[PDB]
């Protein structure tokens, strides 16, 4: 585990229980909704059960649309 | 638009934009679709009794729709925040009578304050689907936390999927302990970890999961089967394979019961009797849901992104895919029935 | 505006005005500068609030100012804020489990809240993201039970609202004029080199400053910028110095006339420098650079600090044979070590200036890589998101005249990538990861799914990092996990 990284592995999201990459979505993409709909990885992920809810509208099929899909902190500028 | 056809099997499948899609089994191919309204998420489906009414779980878990699938026209609604100043979402937790008269859900409430959130104890709320579009709580239970899938019996009970399973009353709202869980204090094991949100309604006609348990870091991680039969109440639980990958859905062949297929980055097929991998096959992507025709000559994997893999059970080889119109599929749980 | 009617003119309606510019929930809590931005964004993107950047950042130094941590308060979670993402924390497991699973442990480390303050936050997070109890570590048991009885105790015990350093800290905190001067710096970039220089800080209106560095690395690419910085409670140093083409955040801790922090680039906080500074009018011997000779060497080493006079003495054995250049802040000169020179640190001193070690040796026995552990990410390709590289040093190992570990320090290495598993290999991981460079830096391949791997997916990988020492081929093993990007990142992880 690392500060930067979640330790809730349903496979999880940036390491698997296993800690490699194997068990993730192949490709990650294949579980973005999966993780996003019911905010299953919230500090990395976005939730659009409640907070991010309208995050994929650009991007309805991940697979083909990943580039439209932003960063959610509001920075400055 | 057309209606669907007596004797013809078909299945729905929710995708993302807001799309509820028929497809007709036998040819493989879009039947037709329609619109949902409001927002997608998570888009769970579950046939009526009537094998015309689709209910789903959609606009970020906090409502239930019912469609007609002859008509693309949305017969019922209910709202799951009829309590004043709280904000309720259901986990997945929705289950129809069996005479179809009724809707039960589980709402995990939140009351929204100005300046803070104070989280409520969860709830078992009851709708009329005669209600329609504006339908209130006609009735409701207190329900223990982390409660998710449930399903009705064919005798009007339902079996309810949280810490334990449990058998509930509707009218009288008690319930008991039908399957032990967490507290399922078998020696030499671990306690089982359940992660499953694909209520599939399965041509067997029985409510299964599948869990994860370790049998003494030396623990010997294991798969296992379990299942609440539907028409008799009979419950079941059996380890098939140790866990040497994941599976997110598994599901019996309804041709050959001692055969389970499990899902997730590849599809293996498994031999309960001989706890035995038979045969695994690489996927083009990973998928999460899988769903088998009424005879179980046919094995459709959903979930995740707009296409449904088709393959043959027997010599475990993909057939063929079904390109769905619009986006991913997500966490939607292909359902088949006999119109 | 003023940050008071701020406060009310923004925050009112939704808080309760408590009296004399004090409000519910805000008036509660204690958190470092970039936990009141975290808190105030929340606001925004999740209850609507109405506020300009300059506005916020108006609300942020009030609220960081007058309730902020004391130095002793943020001790041993400085990371977090310094953006060391690959940080392994170390904190209890009902901690760990219940609130470091998602974020870091750190995140909640680094505020002060009393027990109601702490209990809020619990239902906050079960009511925002209800399928928290039905993740892993929380549908193993009954999730809100423990952590409303158990954890919220903990927390209010483990970090009060009230405490004596805090007390302390509002009565001895300085002023902002106690900053401006001359500062000596010494640094070091991993994969890239020390770094040292002079860092000139003028006032500018109230707690803010300009900033100049002038310096360089050891390999004498040049580290001179221009930028500002402000500073918050006293101590909280936020800095952004322009040095080159990027923009460099930096990060410091600035107490006692001192420095310490880190200074990263504003949009990758993997390539980053430690960062330690002295201000002028105290006598102090910053760094040795290198901090190793070997035996029987021919070396230019330089000396930083502040105050430097006298004669540069490097210990038995160690020959200064040419002060090349000898400043009250930078001393470089040339040495050499006996063939006969005893392995073992040496206490280096400029006249009566002690303070660093000089590390004599004769043969490397051990390599190890730093950092043993670490995460590097895809990105780019289009996405919103940028790579994370993975940034690696060979650290050399050896024994003194006593038989006792010796760490030499970061020497020159070759570097390559092997598949971490038999996994990796079927994969062929090492082929679409991504690059590793010759100077240890590895590049992450582009984001998105990759057609050309099976199952189309990602240039993610399980990779070994093997280091090959220069002097003698000793080498050394890391592991790296390359994997996808995530989109929300705040301030602190
Ligand atoms: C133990 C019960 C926990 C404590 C204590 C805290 N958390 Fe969390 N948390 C999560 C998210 C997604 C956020 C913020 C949104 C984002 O990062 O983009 C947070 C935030 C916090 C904060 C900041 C509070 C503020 O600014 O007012 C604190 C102090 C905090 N958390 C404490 C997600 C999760 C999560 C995953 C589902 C868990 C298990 C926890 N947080 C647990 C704790
Ligand atoms: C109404 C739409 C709001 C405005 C305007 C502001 N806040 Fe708020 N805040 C609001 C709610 C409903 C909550 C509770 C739930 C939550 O998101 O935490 C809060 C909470 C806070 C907190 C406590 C955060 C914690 O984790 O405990 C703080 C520190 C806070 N709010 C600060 C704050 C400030 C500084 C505001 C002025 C710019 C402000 N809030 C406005 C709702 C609303
Ligand atoms: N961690 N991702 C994830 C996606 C989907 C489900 N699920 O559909 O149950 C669970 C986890
Ligand atoms: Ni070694």
């Amino acid at each position: 585990a690392v500060a930067g990284c979640t330790a809730t592995t349903d496979p999880g999201w940036e390491v698997d229980a296993f800690g490699g990459v194997s068990s993730l979505c192949q490709p990650m993409e294949a579980d973005l909704y999966g993780c996003s709909d019911p905010c299953w990885w919230p500090a990395q992920v976005p939730d659009m059960m409640s907070t991010y809810q309208d995050w994929n509208a650009q991007a309805s099929n991940s697979a083909e649309d990943w580039r439209n899909l932003g960063t959610v902190f509001p920075k400055d500028k | 638009g057309p209606a669907l056809k007596a004797g013809h099997e078909y299945m729905i499948v929710t995708n993302y934009p807001n799309n509820l899609h028929v497809v007709d089994v036998a040819s493989d191919t879009v039947y037709k679709s329609c619109v949902m309204p409001d927002k997608f998420g998570p888009g769970t489906a579950m046939m009526a009794p009537d094998n015309r009414t689709a209910y789903v779980l959609n606009n970020h878990y906090g409502d239930i729709y019912g469609i007609d699938l002859d008509t693309c026209k949305n017969t019922f609604h209910a709202n799951l925040s009829s309590v004043p100043g709280e904000v309720g979402r259901s986990m997945y937790s929705f289950a129809i009578s069996p005479d179809g008269k009724e809707v039960y859900a589980t709402v995990n409430p939140t009351q929204r304050l100005n300046d803070h959130y104070v989280v409520k104890p969860p709830r078992l709320e009851v709708f009329s689907t005669a209600d329609g579009l504006e339908a209130k709580p006609v009735r409701t239970f207190p329900m223990p936390r982390q409660v998710y899938l449930m399903r009705a019996a064919d005798d009007g009970s339902l079996y309810v999927a949280g810490p334990d399973i449990y058998k509930m009353d509707v009218k009288t709202g008690k319930y008991t302990v039908a399957l032990p869980l967490r507290n399922w204090n078998r020696k030499g094991y671990s306690a089982p970890d359940v992660l499953y949100f694909w209520p599939h309604q399965s041509p067997r006609h029985e409510f299964s999961m599948l869990y994860t348990i370790a049998r003494f870091a030396t623990a010997d991680l294991l798969y296992g089967y379990l299942s609440v039969d539907l028409k008799t109440g009979k419950t079941h639980t059996q380890e098939f394979a140790d866990l040497t990958e994941l599976y997110f859905t598994g599901l019996r062949s309804p041709k050959d019961p001692n055969q389970i297929y499990g899902v997730l980055n590849r599809l293996a097929k498994y031999d309960l009797k001989q706890r035995k991998l038979i045969k695994a096959a690489n996927l083009d992507h990973t998928y999460y849901c899988v769903a088998f025709d009424k005879k179980g000559d046919k094995l459709y994997l959903g979930g995740t992104f707009n296409d449904l893999a088709v393959f043959n059970p027997d010599t475990l080889e993909k057939v063929k895919n079904i390109k769905l119109p619009g986006g991913d599929m997500s966490t939607t749980t292909p359902q088949v029935f006999i119109r | 505006e003023q940050g008071p009617s701020l406060l009310q003119n923004k925050c009112m309606g939704c808080h309760i005005p408590e009296g004399n510019d004090t409000y519910s929930r805000i008036s509660h809590q204690r958190k470092t500068p970039e936990g009141w931005l975290m808190s105030i964004a929340r606001m925004q993107v999740m209850h609507g609030l109405q506020i300009s950047d300059d506005d916020r950042r108006t609300l942020v130094k009030y609220l960081a100012d007058k309730q902020g941590l004391a130095p002793s308060e943020t001790d041993g979670v400085r990371y977090a804020m310094e953006r060391r993402l690959n940080t392994v924390e170390q904190f209890d497991t009902q901690l760990s489990e219940t609130c470091g699973r998602c974020h870091s442990g750190a995140r909640v480390a680094l505020q002060r809240r009393p027990a109601k303050e702490w209990e809020h936050l619990v239902n906050f997070h079960l009511g925002q993201w209800p399928s928290l109890e039905y993740q892993a570590q929380a549908r193993d048991r009954d999730w809100l039970p423990i952590a409303l009885q158990q954890v919220v105790p903990d927390l209010a015990k483990r970090y009060p609202l009230e405490s004596a350093a805090w007390a302390e800290w509002q009565k001895a905190r300085p002023k902002a004029d106690a900053l401006p001067g001359q500062w000596a710096f010494s640094g070091h970039m991993l994969a890239k080199g020390d770094v040292r220089g002079v860092m000139s800080v003028t006032p500018d209106q109230g707690d803010t400053f300009k900033v100049e560095v002038k310096g360089a690395y050891a390999d004498g690419t040049p580290f001179n910028g221009s930028g500002s910085a402000i500073l918050y409670n006293g101590y909280e140093w936020r800095g952004n110095v322009k040095v080159g083409d990027a923009n460099l955040r930096q990060v410091f801790a600035a107490l006692d006339g001192e420095m310490k922090g880190r200074m990263f680039e504003a949009e990758h906080d993997e390539r980053g420098l430690d960062f330690t500074a002295v201000k002028e009018g105290k006598a102090r011997l910053l760094a040795v650079q290198p901090a190793f000779i070997k035996a029987g060497g021919e070396s230019e080493i330089t000396l930083v600090g502040s105050g430097l006079a006298g004669k540069p003495d490097l210990g038995a054995g160690v020959e200064v044979t040419e002060v090349l250049e000898q400043t009250p802040t930078l001393v470089r000169l040339k040495a050499r070590a006996a063939a006969d020179a005893k392995p073992g640190q040496r206490e280096v001193a400029v006249g009566t200036l002690k303070g660093v070690n000089l590390a004599v040796y004769d043969k490397v026995e051990e390599v190890k890589v730093v950092p043993a552990f670490s995460i590097a990410r895809i990105g780019e390709n289009g996405a919103s998101v940028p790579k994370v590289q993975g940034r690696f040093e060979a650290e050399a190992w050896g024994k003194d005249a006593n038989g006792q570990p010796l760490r030499i320090g970061y020497l020159p290495a070759s570097w390559k990538v092997e598949p971490f598993n038999e996994r990796a290999v079927e994969d062929e991981d090492v082929k679409f990861a991504g690059k590793m460079q010759a100077d240890g830096v590895f590049v992450p391949g582009g984001a998105g799914p990759n057609p050309e791997r099976k199952m189309m997916t990602n240039n993610a990988g399980n990779l070994k990092v093997i280091a090959t020492l220069a002097d003698g081929g000793q080498t050394g093993e890391g592991h790296m996990i390359v994997t996808v990007q995530r989109w929300n990142n705040p301030p602190l992880p």
